[PDB]
């Protein structure tokens, strides 16, 4: 890998600089290099990894949706034939997106998850695994679509099981996992009732545990609780 | 589009 | 080139899709491919080319400024030594920026400018030549900095000479050229008085010709006149 | 930063 010659600490330093510069592709490449050093990631480093790839794939997903909408409109009755270009370019973006997802999934499988023994790290990585299978599912149309969906579900479910046993209901990783798994249910699994039930129960159980928190922990937990409420408002 | 983190 | 196998019309179609998707790197690569077909560009196609590369280099310039500011702060008395990483990463971004500028300048030299005989096309390309030498000048620190600055000035000056002879004072290409050459004077050539004089004279001569215009031409010209006024307000 | 087009 192109980052093989760079010190771990320098890759992390540069990831932080890339974030400040809003250079998320560079940030992701630096963090990939850091992961590939083979040492476990600290909490801060896990967050750098996730922020980098979230921003890269987020941009690809937004572009894919624009292109998919244009393509769908082209296939409506009365739309003039404009040739293969819209499909080709949507495919191009799609393939690049799938590549990024495969890269992230590859880092998780080799070997972040297997070395992650603490609840906070293991849940964080399993949530990421669910998220990147969910992004693959968003664009899947073939023989493997059901298996991709099930891979996301399985990763999220393992993360939920650990989170419920090992973390308080206000833990931001637990909350963010539940938020995202709820979206999986609504948008991917055609299970809006499950999505709504999960968001509601997660919100209410967090509410009941806020009294245990410092002001700073309260801020962190309530931010994500508000996202749960925002989704519930969208869905009800 | 719904919120995720 | 990787676009050598794609039809000119398909490259232009895809550039427009990439713009809608805010995929400016792709947009620029498509437009480079289109230029390399060897045919002259229409007005619409020239605008696609410029929008694509403006957005790519604009992002690089913004990142370079963030990194340069961090680097400058690191070299202040009392700043703790953090090693070569900030300089290295600023250099990385800088080199990529220079590459994009060299690519654009290369398209202009081979062979857009020499085939451009109409005032609107020739002024447009010469303005671009000045702009991309100006971006090189922004990051230049070596033996060639003066020659880079002079290359920008020469390109802008040739464009100004043609524009004044061949185009009305409200022509948007003429206005945008003057706006940018004025910024060159202020930011690159250490000539704020020349910058201010140029912006003022350009604004006033345009004002006097607005009466000749349709409503739609008036809209186009006044938008850029307001940018001239905005700069004058910043500088006075 | 000044306006350019
Ligand atoms: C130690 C460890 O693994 N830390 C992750 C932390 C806690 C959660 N956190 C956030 O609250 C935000 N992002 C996020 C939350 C949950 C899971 C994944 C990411 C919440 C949304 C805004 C940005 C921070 C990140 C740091
Ligand atoms: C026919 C040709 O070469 N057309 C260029 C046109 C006219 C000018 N124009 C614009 O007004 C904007 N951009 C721009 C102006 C002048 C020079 C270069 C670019 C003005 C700023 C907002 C975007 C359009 C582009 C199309
Ligand atoms: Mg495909
Ligand atoms: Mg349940
Ligand atoms: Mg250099
Ligand atoms: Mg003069």
């Amino acid at each position: 890998g192109a980052m093989g010659s760079m010190e771990r600490a320098s890759l992390i330093q540069k990831a932080k600089l890339a974030e400040q510069a809003e250079r998320y592709e560079d940030m992701a490449a630096f963090m990939k290099g850091a992961v590939e050093k083979g040492e476990e990631l600290s909490c801060e480093e896990r967050n750098l990894l996730s922020v980098a790839y979230k921003n890269v794939v987020g941009g690809q997903r937004a572009a894919w949706r624009v292109l998919s909408s244009i393509e769908q409109k082209s296939n409506e009755e009365g739309s003039e034939e404009k040739g293969p270009e819209v499909r080709e370019y949507r495919e191009k973006v799609e393939t690049e997106l799938q590549g990024v997802c495969d890269t992230v999934l590859g880092l998780l499988d080799s070997h972040l998850i297997k070395e992650a023994g603490d609840a906070e790290s293991r849940v964080f990585y399993l949530k990421m695994k669910g998220d990147y299978y969910r992004y693959l599912a968003e664009v899947a149309t073939g023989d493997d679509k059901k298996r991709i969906i099930d891979s996301a579900r399985s990763a999220y479910q393992e993360a939920m099981d650990i989170s419920k046993k090992e973390m308080p209901p206000t833990n931001p990783i637990r909350l963010g996992l539940a938020l995202n798994f709820s979206v999986f249910h609504y948008e991917i699994a055609n299970s809006p009732e499950e999505a709504i039930s999960l968001a509601k129960t997660t919100f209410d159980e967090a509410m009941a545990d806020l009294h245990t928190l410092s002001e700073d922990s309260y801020k962190d937990s309530t931010l994500i609780m508000q996202l749960l409420r925002d989704n519930l408002t969208l869905w009800t | 589009f719904p919120a995720t983190v």
